[PDB]
């Protein structure tokens, strides 16, 4: 689904793994 | 077309955004928020004595850091739980986070010395980190971050993401993202890249990446641009500024009336960002 893969992209996927540990805490 | 934008700092940072921009902050020392509280002199004073009580019904001290500044100290490691305040104007902030202890002590003492205020307009001229109302002096090296969340009234379903964070990030945006796009783009024929390569911006060495798709009667965008950022830089941390157009329950009503629209928006805010002259 096009926008399922765009909300992948906007909430996960473009974020990098230090961005994503500081969105987790 | 600029008109009535206001610059905003943020930490070492600037940008410029429209005026009627709504806009919501975190600010982020040494890996723990540093939150402004509203409190008055003799409401911090309550809220901590407050404090105590509940930890003596566990707690171990209370630690003054001199400028009308004090942290609450007991178990979770410990808990520091500091309360520190801006000078010359009167602002309250709170800064909790766990300890392993006369290091985090001093540290907290530097922030009480530090701690500067700022009028609401005002730009400062000296060197340091600006959160809500205050920014904490000096240009040392401290880990520092924040996020800033931003909506555009005239552009329903539209939001845009400002973010730095000392430390370099282990991989680029393009390297990160691109295998991810190009599957997008062979899965959905309604997705496209708009742009992908660099925009600097002066110095601001920034990957850029700009995707857009139209289904189910709606256009939705996702566009990223990040520095990738290099080690004990206050000037170069990540960086990080973001613009989507997610899905929309019902067809809702564009948030932009074109393409075009859209990436004036998105350039004219991302050309706007440079380190605060100091």
């Amino acid at each position: 689904d096009l926008f399922a893969s765009i909300g992948a992209l906007w909430t996960w996927a473009w974020r990098g793994p230090k961005a994503r540990q500081e969105l987790l805490k | 077309d600029k008109t009535g934008w206001i610059t905003h700092c943020f930490g070492r940072f600037l940008i410029d955004l429209p005026p009627d921009a709504v806009i919501n902050a975190g600010y982020y020392l040494w890996g723990d928020r540093i939150e402004y509280l509203d409190d008055k002199p003799t409401e911090l004073a309550a809220r901590v004595d407050r404090l105590e009580q509940e930890w003596r019904t566990m707690f171990l001290r209370k630690i003054d850091f001199g400028n009308e500044s004090v942290g609450l100290l007991s178990w979770s490691t410990y808990l520091l739980d500091t309360y520190v305040t801006s000078k010359p104007t009167w602002h309250v902030y709170r800064w909790k986070g766990k300890v392993s202890e006369q290091h985090a002590v001093e540290i907290s003492r530097a922030l009480a010395r530090n701690l500067r205020s700022r009028a609401p307009k005002e730009i400062p001229s000296e060197p340091g980190f600006c959160i809500d109302h205050a920014y904490i002096a000096g240009d040392s090296f401290q880990v520092e971050r924040f996020g800033v969340g931003v909506t555009f009234p005239e552009h329903p379903g539209a939001r845009f993401e400002f973010r730095s964070s000392t430390g370099a990030e282990l991989n680029s945006l393009l390297e990160r993202v691109d295998g991810f796009v190009q599957n997008m783009l062979s899965t959905f024929a309604g997705m496209e890249t708009l742009r992908k390569g660099k925009h600097p911006v002066g110095s601001l060495p920034g990957e850029e990446y700009l995707v857009a798709g139209s289904d189910k009667g709606q256009r939705g965008y996702t566009f990223m641009w990040e520095v990738q950022g290099k080690e004990e830089s206050l000037t170069e941390p990540n960086l990080t500024a973001g613009l989507a157009v997610l899905e929309r329950s019902n067809p809702p009503p564009p948030a932009f009336k074109s393409d075009k629209e859209a990436l004036e928006l998105w350039d004219t805010i991302v050309d706007s960002i440079r380190v605060r002259p100091t």
